[PDB]
């Protein structure tokens, strides 16, 4: 009310309203799902269009050969943060000849988002990210929120009506975690998970966006006729 | 450094500071530009509440940017000096690097660009000035007349007016100026410019300034007696 | 952050006016009146000191009239402290021009630059404008004797006779009445004092409440002399014109 | 005084056919009259069917190859996984080399 | 009024309301504790299991500074991470110049001064964390608790977060019943119990226990996490005490 | 972080007033009375030593300060603002004058430099005006003895005699009656003590009154001998005993 | 009313932020006292440790700035430590630049000038503390100099600070009226500490244990704080008289 | 670059400047004009380091032309020479100085007098009845000491100048490919096409 | 007042949302993409009849293979175009090739959010960027001041946008010829324009692989206007 003019101001109950309003931009964004087994990690993203004449907004971004994310909210802020991740992944490779740990990737994003919530003039990032990766300690899935809070998970979903997919994964936890050495079945579980967040619309060929990374699988994105198999 | 965003959008999609700069232009003394077949004429109002003035040394309303281009304005006088100075420097800088004087379009585009930069730079307010830039391109006999405004938009005009009561003189020019047949001579072009100012001015004594620009850097400012002859001629024909 | 406390000194009103410039002019209208009168053979600068105290040291004082170089002087109306900042800048600018071209600065060039500085404070930087109006009296070989004025807006204009500060409306009417183009310096001296004597808010105009200066070609052959009047010299000129 | 350059020796050779191309190089690395390694490769697969070698001062050569490999990577990110053509790679390498015009990479580069 | 809208503004009381508002964010956060012992310190924290989908043991909240200092915090988790990142820089520059690892009181002031600096200007926000930290140095064991104002003191036991009063009451009993001292292995077990007892103030979601420790004898003066058999032993001890 | 206050905190109000300068002058009005009188062969400056507590040593707090060997200063208003101004005034006398010309500045020019500093606090970003009025007495070879007042605006005026602060209106009236152009220095000190007794309420002695003069050169106070041209400081602070001697024949 | 939020003048010539910083001084509810002997300067302060979980050895408002200078603060600990760290740095730098130990009164002036800047410059707030500096200066002898948020400072024969400051002040005033001298006419510092504690007991009307007080003593060439047992020994001496 | 001369007579200033531009063992050009018009009644000839000469000349030209537009007034030859001297005086203590020598020939319309200024790359200004830069002076100065008179006409000045060029063509080692001659007077600047 | 980079309670940047209102006040611009080319057309909208309409430059060349049409505060577009042109030429210098249309659009959109307390406010102008490259063929992009860009088969921006977009929805198909697309822009412009459409107050352009980006002459557009009127009367 009087305490939401900028990010530098606390409310009387100890809340940062500008950070909460940035969190609200994620809820308006299109649904995206993340899940993993022990061998692979999968991102499934429902892309959104302006109208029938427009293209469908690309949700998934590649950060390295072994890491990438899906976005929900302000797409330009996802571009800034993914570009920062690309640089940090790349710094780790050039200097240390070392693939950046997915856990460190999260720690770096957390600290970058935080600085914007404590200084006058700037603003919080208006986007949530689901980072998947395969590193030296196996498959990983992370959930980034622009408050700074990063969380490692077996599965999750963010965006509009994400609670439907998140409940499904909470039931399916024991099944999909043991889909080892089988990419297609892990994707099928992710496609079935995102389907629980659909209302009126269904998954079409140029609407669905899938990405996968794993043991002997680089981070690759599937769009168009390549995802027709999973409808 | 002072960083404040002074020029910003409002809920209805307007930049009020730019629009309020247009009000400062509307307050300013009237300026008119009329281009003929082989010339351009820049007419300017001078308010007559100021007597005991020294017209020798008082800053003239029409300023030379180079030997072939001129700039008149309406709005804040102090702001206009800053634009004129920058334009004069750019004119010489263009001669130095391109080995050719500026076109009237290029000089206008530069001045308009400066005006635009002050509508989205931190710490600054927009220029409270609209300009009429007139002249002839190098080795060219086609007359050029351009207008700029605080927002930074610019465009070419067959004839145009700016400043206080400019909507009255624009109404006059819209019916009196023929596109198919512009003022064929210098005398015809000056007369139409003086006529248009006489709709607004008050008296035709030391209130009207006229500056005629012709091809190949041929610019001259008319004196009181020379302008007074047009005023005397128009009033006698009017009584009919 | 600090946005909360920003007055926003360099913005337009809805009417298209600069708030701070208008209010700075309102400040200047309460300052002691300063008059400039330009004659054919010289210039007069006259100025009324702001409500003098009897224990003020008058002979070793400088409030209104300041020397910029040998050929140019200024009369001040407004904040003295602000004026001194601008004066020392103008003094430097004159010497930079002399150093560069080996010629004394033309009056208009000095005036324009000083006026351009004032303009800057109204368009950018977020600072308050200078609460000062100048009357510039000077001579050069191009235009001869010249009177200018500048104000907090940074706008300057040339004049034959002009007043700044208090009661300019009344003062300008009286100058407009009695001024003529073939006037001499000694006549202009008399006009300057008579105008102050009528427009003054004091009971009677005296030597101790005035600063006075002339710029004549009254030196020996084709050269300009600046005369900042002493107290006794103001006392004598006031008796000579029949005011006291 | 400190000399920032050195000569690591070796030699490289590129030949172009009708539907193929070879880039060869010996595996010996040296300083003065000593052998440093009998097998230290200096011809590298950089991706997009581009092979590269920068022979001369090995530190500068490794740095350049490393930077070009990285240039290929960022070309994919910034231009929708587009294949870097050999002619485009060549022009990109000119800018890498000329960027150090006044403190150059002491290498003869072949792609 | 309006004295609470801007940081670094004194109210007519002499108070900085923005700092007091940051304390509310700390009070909202999960419970974290610190226990000083014979030859070291023990840290513990409550991790709320929001969902089955959270990977157990893989959202680590306790952080190490240098090799000998442990830091835990309650409130805004990112603000705590920012403070630890500074702590690591301060500890690094100390060791760089002075060779020896940073002493705990020295380290405590480096954070204190940095946090206090964020109450001096309206262009910055105060920290939304209370930080419990400490370790072992040349002079022995030290436990500290730092607050949003920049205020810190040494402690025998420290607690902050939603269940701070429950934890404080339980800590006060340990200080009274063990005047000669508490051992390191005991303090780990007690830490577990106090987190389980303090969980009664946050009992909608069930939780995950995380403990760490520095001890001159048990960990050789270095900061380590409590894992495996020693962790499960402490959990079982805590489970037995609630029933 | 960083100083985001890059804008003026003193601005013109619709009436043409500079609010913060007026309010700074109000703070000077609240301040303790100080005065200055100019004689033919000297200048005197004086003020009351308002003690914050009787336990406080009023000797350690110096309201009358040496700026150069021939220039002194006294104030009314906020003491901390005065203290920093004296530090800056002393330094500017060296940097902008003595390091250039090899001699101390004349009174009028040092006053001008102090006035500049006070004007800048009226216009610069993120600062308030100084809450003091200064009285600066001094001597220099070509101007002789002189006395100046400097206000929060940065304006300065030369005075034959004046007073500032609490009871300045009454004190200025008293000085108008007693001041003439033939006053010797001792006569001016006598009048200064008479004028100051009116405004002081409590004790009136050498321990509660601070008084200094700008008079003849003091070779004894120089610290060395051998250079004939160097004859010593004209500024002298009167001792507690020296004041009490003149209070008996009052 | 934004003239109460930042350090600019109000219509009546006042700086409200400075005045509110003075009220922050008493937020800790602690009273301090300082007196001078022949050879020494003693400073005493109340020590209140409410929480049982606190380590009482780390609870202190007295600071060792340099070897010769000590400082007691009345105000919140973060601002106290801010001022202490700065004073320590200033005292060290002075010694390095000018080749001798910074005097107590010069450090007081320097910290006062810093405090003055916060009252004039807008972006910096005042520190809500009153700093009392004590030493045995090699030129001026036993010295007490005190600084506040306004940037004011002055030397003292003796002084007191805190909520019940006025009661302590008048108690000391009445003693110096009687003794007819500027100091405590006493040879050893031990008895000057006993004087300080005794007159604080009389003024405040409370008794003190060893853990209720905190004592700092300045002698020639060193300033040092007393331990709990050093104070206990001192309390026993008062009780047996 | 090499030969630049100047002669001030009664009513005009005459500037002669060599046409050759040599680099190495090749005369690249034999028709080069080593001068710029600064204003309608002020001409500046130049000689020195390659590149620097033209870069400096055009830079000065731009500044004087800018002044002329701003004030609607021509600067006096004395004023232009002082401006040029100061630019060279700054230059000499720069990281890389302009190695350019100049002659400034102008007609002062206020005094009705021709004026010739000689300024070297250090910023050393002198007003002279006749001037030269480089090795040229070693022949021409002594020649002009003898033959020059202050009251000469422009035609007498051109014959006096022909005498200098003949001497330089006889005794100079390098072929400088003749000179371009320009006259500065009350009517402005004009070029003598047949020399 | 309030911060420039502030979020609303709904999760949108105030200044970005307000700039979108400015774009709605602007003159209409329409783009249609086909397999034979991309057509760009604009409403000139002269404020007075004395204004020489040919000087109104609202369609602009970025490179030979990329064109651009604008709508809103058109003065703000000058620096965006300047950046696009530099980006396009710079890429050709570094890589000896034409730059992808998408990569150019991305480079322009990176400027969009570089504002705050960098420039003082968002841009008040939307751009239609049309082009061709070897990889993805004929493309049309809509670049907003939010920093977002969408590819479109067809798109209208400006004051008549919502009415024109609904018309484009029905009329567009994947087999449209270039000639068909030219007439369709003229048709839809004539429907949403206030004043009557002619060669002087409207301007057409296209980009083809063969001939590159070309702004049409007033003589060429006039014949397409005459061809359009005859075809509508024919049924
Ligand atoms: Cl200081
Ligand atoms: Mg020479």
């Amino acid at each position: 009310n009087n305490y939401d003019g900028d990010t530098v101001t606390f409310s009387p109950t100890g809340r940062l309203f500008q950070v909460e309003y940035a969190l609200e931009a994620i809820k308006q964004g299109s649904v995206t799902v993340g899940l993993r087994s022990n061998t692979h990690a999968v991102l499934v993203a429902l892309k959104r269009n302006a109208d029938e004449l427009s293209s469908y907004q690309k949700k998934i971004i590649k950060c390295d050969e072994h890491m990438g994310l899906s976005l929900a909210g302000l797409a330009p802020d996802a571009r800034v943060l993914s570009n920062y991740l690309r640089q940090q992944c790349n710094y780790s490779s050039l200097v240390f000849n070392r693939k950046l740990a997915v856990e460190r990737a999260g720690h770096l994003l957390c600290d970058k988002a935080q600085k914007n919530t404590q200084s006058y003039g700037g603003r919080p990032y208006g986007v949530g990210l689901l980072i998947i990766g395969y590193d030296k300690s196996g498959a990983h899935l992370l959930e980034f929120q622009p408050s700074g809070n990063v969380t490692e998970l077996y599965g999750t979903a963010i965006g509009a009506r994400s609670q439907g997919a998140k409940t499904y994964l909470e039931r399916t936890l024991d099944t999909f975690i043991k889909i080892d050495g089988n990419p297609d079945e892990l994707i099928k579980a992710g496609v079935e998970a995102i389907s629980q967040s659909l209302r009126d619309e269904s998954l079409t060929v140029d609407n669905l966006s899938i990405a996968i990374v794993g043991k002997d699988t680089p981070f690759t994105i599937y769009d168009g006729e390549a995802v027709a198999k999973y409808i | 450094g002072y960083d404040r965003a002074l020029s910003i959008f409002s809920p209805d999609g307007h930049i009020f500071q730019v629009e309020y700069a247009l009000e400062a232009v509307k307050r300013g003394t009237c300026a008119v530009g009329v281009k003929g077949k082989n010339c351009v004429v820049l007419g300017c109002e001078r308010r007559s509440t100021l007597k005991l003035q020294d017209t020798r040394i008082t800053p003239s309303k029409v300023s030379k940017i180079d030997s072939h281009v001129v700039l008149s304005f309406s709005g804040l006088n102090a702001d206009s000096r800053i634009l004129i100075e920058k334009a004069r420097v750019e004119a010489q800088s263009h001669r130095l690097t391109l080995e050719d004087p500026v076109t009237v379009e290029y000089l206008t585009r530069y001045v308009a660009g400066v005006q635009q930069r002050y509508t989205q730079s931190g710490g600054v307010r927009p220029f409270g000035v609209s300009t009429l830039i007139a002249g002839f391109d190098p080795r060219d006999d086609e007359p050029k007349l351009y207008q700029t405004e605080p927002s930074g938009i610019y465009s070419s005009w067959s004839a145009q007016t700016i400043g206080r009561n400019s909507k009255t003189v624009r109404e006059f020019l819209e019916k009196n100026y023929d596109r198919k047949e512009p003022p064929a001579t210098v005398e015809e072009c000056v007369k139409l410019t003086v006529r248009s100012l006489l709709e607004v001015v008050q008296t035709g004594a030391k209130n009207i300034e006229i500056t005629v620009v012709k091809p190949d850097s041929d610019i001259v400012a008319l004196s009181s007696e020379e302008i007074n002859q047009y005023v005397t001629q128009i009033e006698q024909e009017k009584q009919e | 952050g600090s946005r909360r406390y920003d007055s926003r000194t360099t913005i337009f009103s809805p009417e298209g006016r600069l708030y701070q410039v208008e209010y700075a002019l309102e400040s200047i209208s309460h300052a002691g009146t300063a008059i400039g009168i330009m004659a054919s053979d010289g210039i007069v600068l006259a100025a009324e000191r702001k409500v003098t105290s009897t224990l003020l040291e008058q002979d070793t004082s400088t409030e209104k009239l300041y020397k910029l170089n040998d050929k140019i002087a200024v009369a001040v109306a407004g904040l003295t402290a602000d004026a001194e900042i601008l004066i020392n800048t103008a003094r430097i600018h004159a010497q930079n021009y002399l150093k560069t071209y080996n010629e004394d600065i033309p009056v208009e060039i000095l005036v324009r630059r000083l006026s351009d500085i004032k303009q800057g404070y109204t368009q950018h930087g977020g600072l308050r404008p200078f609460g000062v109006s100048f009357i510039y009296a000077g001579y050069d070989d191009r235009y001869g004797y010249q009177l200018y004025t500048s104000n907090p807006s940074g706008n300057y204009t040339g004049w034959k006779a002009i007043s700044v500060g208090a009661n300019t409306s009344a003062a300008q009417t009286l100058l407009q009445m009695d001024y003529k183009d073939d006037m001499k310096v000694d006549d202009a001296i008399e006009l300057a004092l008579k105008t102050l004597s009528k427009t003054t808010d004091s009971s009677a105009l005296t030597y101790d409440r005035l600063e006075f200066a002339t710029i004549r070609k009254g030196a020996n052959d084709g050269e300009v002399y600046q005369k900042i009047f002493k107290p006794q010299e103001i006392k004598d000129i006031l008796v000579k014109t029949g005011i006291t | 005084q400190f000399n920032p350059y050195g000569d690591n020796g070796g030699t490289i050779l590129g030949i172009a056919g009708e539907d193929f191309a070879v880039l060869a190089g010996d595996t010996r690395n040296i300083t003065d009259y000593s052998i440093n390694s009998r097998y230290e490769p200096k011809v590298f697969d950089c991706g997009d069917n581009i092979v590269m070698s920068a022979n001369g001062f090995a530190a500068d050569g490794d740095a350049l190859v490393k930077r070009f490999k990285n240039s290929v990577k960022w070309y994919h990110f910034d231009h929708n996984d587009k294949k870097l053509s050999i002619n485009s790679a060549a022009r990109n390498i000119q800018h890498l080399l000329y960027g150090k015009r006044f403190f150059p990479y002491y290498v003869h580069t072949i792609i | 009024t309006g004295y609470d809208l801007s940081n670094s503004v004194f109210s007519p009381d002499g108070r900085n309301f923005q700092v007091e508002y940051a304390v509310k964010a700390v009070e909202n956060g999960t419970t974290s504790i610190g226990i000083k012992c014979n030859d070291g310190v023990v840290f513990a924290v409550e991790k709320l299991i929001t969902s089955k989908l959270l990977v157990p043991q893989k959202n680590v909240k306790i952080q190490v500074v240098d090799r000998h200092i442990g830091c835990v915090y309650s409130g805004l988790i990112p603000d705590g991470r920012h403070l630890v990142n500074r702590g690591r820089e301060e500890a690094a520059s100390f060791k760089k110049l002075y060779k020896t690892p940073i002493p705990i009181p020295a380290f405590a002031d480096r954070l204190g001064q940095y946090v206090q600096a964020h109450t001096l200007y309206n262009s910055v926000r105060p920290f939304g964390v209370s930080t419990i930290f400490g370790g072992v140095d040349k002079n022995g064991a030290h436990l500290y608790m730092l607050e949003p104002s920049g205020s810190y003191w040494g402690y025998k036991g420290a607690a902050t977060g939603k269940g701070r009063q429950s934890a404080k009451a339980e800590l006060e009993k340990l200080v009274d019943h063990h005047p000669e001292g508490l051992s390191a292995r005991e303090a780990v077990k007690q830490a577990a119990k106090i987190i389980y007892l303090a969980h009664e103030d946050n009992k909608e979601k069930d939780f995950e226990l995380e403990i760490s420790w520095c001890s001159l004898s048990e960990t050789n003066g270095l900061h380590k996490f409590v894992k495996g058999d020693l962790l499960q032993e402490a959990i079982d001890f805590a489970q037995k005490e609630i029933n | 972080m960083t100083d985001r206050y890059s804008f003026s905190l003193t601005t013109f109000s619709p009436s043409g007033k500079l609010g913060q300068i007026d309010y700074a002058l109000t703070a000077v009005k609240q301040g303790v009375t100080s005065l200055g009188i100019k004689a033919t062969n000297g200048v005197v400056i004086a003020t009351e030593k308002k003690s914050s507590s009787p336990l406080a040593m009023s000797e350690t707090l110096s309201k009358v300060s040496l700026l150069t060997p021939d220039i002194g200063a006294v104030y009314s208003g906020m003491g901390p603002d005065y203290r920093v101004l004296v530090d800056k005034s002393r330094k500017v006398a060296h940097t902008s004058y003595k390091r250039i010309y090899g001699e101390y500045p004349p009174t009028k020019l040092l006053v001008s430099e102090v006035a500049k500093i006070m004007q800048e606090a009226t216009q610069s970003g993120g600062v308030r005006p100084f809450g003091v009025s200064l009285l600066i007495a001094g001597h220099d070879e070509f101007n002789g003895f002189s006395l100046y007042q400097v206000d929060p605006s940065g304006s300065y005026f030369p005075w034959k005699a004046t007073a500032i602060g609490k009871g300045s209106v009454a004190a200025k009236t008293f000085l108008e009656k007693r001041w003439n152009d033939e006053l010797e220095l001792e006569d001016a000190i006598h009048i200064a003590l008479l004028t100051l007794k009116e405004s002081v309420e409590g004790e009136f002695n050498g321990d509660t009154i601070e008084l200094a003069i700008i008079g003849d050169e003091n070779p004894d106070l120089l610290g060395y001998t051998g250079i004939p041209t160097d004859k010593g400081p004209r500024f002298r602070k009167l001792t507690s005993q020296e004041i009490n001697d003149r209070l008996e024949a009052l | 009313g934004y003239d109460r939020h930042i350090t600019i003048f109000s219509p009546e010539g006042r700086l409200y932020q400075v005045e509110y910083a003075f009220k922050a001084t008493n937020q800790t509810n602690i009273n301090s006292l300082a007196v001078r002997g022949k050879d020494c300067t003693v400073v005493i302060s109340q020590k209140k440790v409410p929480d049982k979980l606190l380590d009482p050895t780390t609870v202190s408002y007295i600071f060792c700035i340099s070897r010769t200078i000590g400082m007691v603060v009345n105000g919140p600990i973060p601002d106290a430590r801010n001022a202490a760290l700065r004073a320590k740095a200033e005292a060290a730098e002075f010694r390095y630049k000018y080749g001798y130990d910074m005097p107590c009164d010069v450090l007081a002036k320097r910290m006062a000038n810093l405090s003055q800047i916060y009252t004039q410059r807008a972006y910096m707030r005042p520190l809500g503390v009153i700093l009392t500096f004590v030493s045995v200066d090699e030129e001026l002898g036993p010295s007490i100099y005190k600084t506040d948020p306004a940037g004011y400072y002055v030397g003292y024969k003796a002084t007191a600070t805190g909520p019940k400051q006025q009661e302590i002040t008048t108690n000391l005033e009445n003693h110096f009226k009687k003794s007819k001298i500027d100091h405590i006419n006493e040879e050893s510092w031990e008895k000057v500490v006993e004087f300080a504690i005794t007159h604080m007991i009389d003024a405040l009307g409370t008794e003190f244990s060893k853990n209720d007080l905190e004592v700092g003593v300045a002698t020639k060439d060193k300033f040092f704080t007393l331990s709990a047992e050093n104070i206990e020994e001192r309390l026993v001496a008062i009780a047996e008289q | 670059m090499d030969i630049i001369l100047g002669i001030r007579v009664q009513d005009s200033v005459i500037l002669a400047s060599s046409k050759a531009v040599t680099r190495g063992i090749s005369v690249l050009k034999d028709s080069d004009d080593k001068t710029r018009q600064l204003s309608p009644h002020t001409l500046m000839s130049f000689a020195g380091e390659a590149g620097d000469t033209v870069q400096f000349a055009e830079y000065i030209q731009a500044n004087i032309q800018l002044y002329s537009i701003r004030e609607d007034y021509e600067l006096s030859p004395q004023a232009v020479s002082s401006f040029v001297r100061q630019e060279l005086a700054k230059s000499i203590r720069s990281r890389r100085p302009y190695q350019v020598n100049v002659l400034i020939g102008g007609y002062d319309k206020k005094k009705n007098k021709p004026e010739l200024y000689q300024i070297d790359y250090l910023g050393t200004k002198v007003e002279l009845p006749y001037g030269a830069h480089g090795y040229s002076g070693f022949y021409t100065f002594s020649l002009l000491d003898h033959h020059y008179r202050p009251d000469m006409t422009t035609e007498e000045g051109l014959d006096l100048l022909k005498l200098c060029v003949q001497e330089l063509e006889k005794r100079m080692p390098m072929d400088f490919k003749g000179v371009i001659v320009k006259i500065v007077d009350k009517d402005g600047i004009r070029q003598v096409d047949d020399f | 007042d309030r911060g420039v980079s502030t979020f609303s309670p709904e999760g949108r940047l105030f200044q970005v949302e307000y700039s979108l209102e400015a774009i709605k006040l602007g003159s209409t611009a329409i783009g249609i993409a086909t397999k034979e080319g991309v057509v760009l057309g604009v409403e000139k909208r002269a404020t007075s009849p004395l204004l020489e309409s040919d000087s109104i430059e609202k369609i602009v060349e970025i490179d030979r293979h990329i064109g651009c049409a604008m709508s809103g505060l058109t003065a703000d577009a000058r620096s965006m175009i300047e950046h696009a042109r530099t980006a396009a030429v710079t890429h050709n210098l570094y890589y000896d090739e034409d730059i992808n249309v998408e990569s150019l659009t991305q480079s322009v959109c990176d400027l969009a959010l570089r504002f705050g307390e960098l420039m003082s406010r968002p841009f008040g102008v939307a751009l239609l960027i049309a082009g061709h490259d070897a990889d993805d063929g004929y493309q049309l992009f809509h670049a907003e001041p939010s920093g977002t860009f969408y590819r479109y088969n067809a798109k209208a921006i400006g004051s008549g946008s919502e009415g024109a977009q609904a018309e484009l929805l029905n009329e567009w198909h994947s087999s449209l010829t270039l000639k068909e697309a030219e007439l369709l822009v003229l048709k839809i412009l004539k429907q949403v324009m206030e004043e009557k459409l002619d060669e002087n107050n409207a301007q057409l352009s296209c980009i083809t692989k063969q001939d590159g980006f070309k702004i049409y002459d007033n003589e060429k557009t006039a014949e397409l206007i005459k061809e359009l009127k005859e075809k509508e009367a024919a049924e």
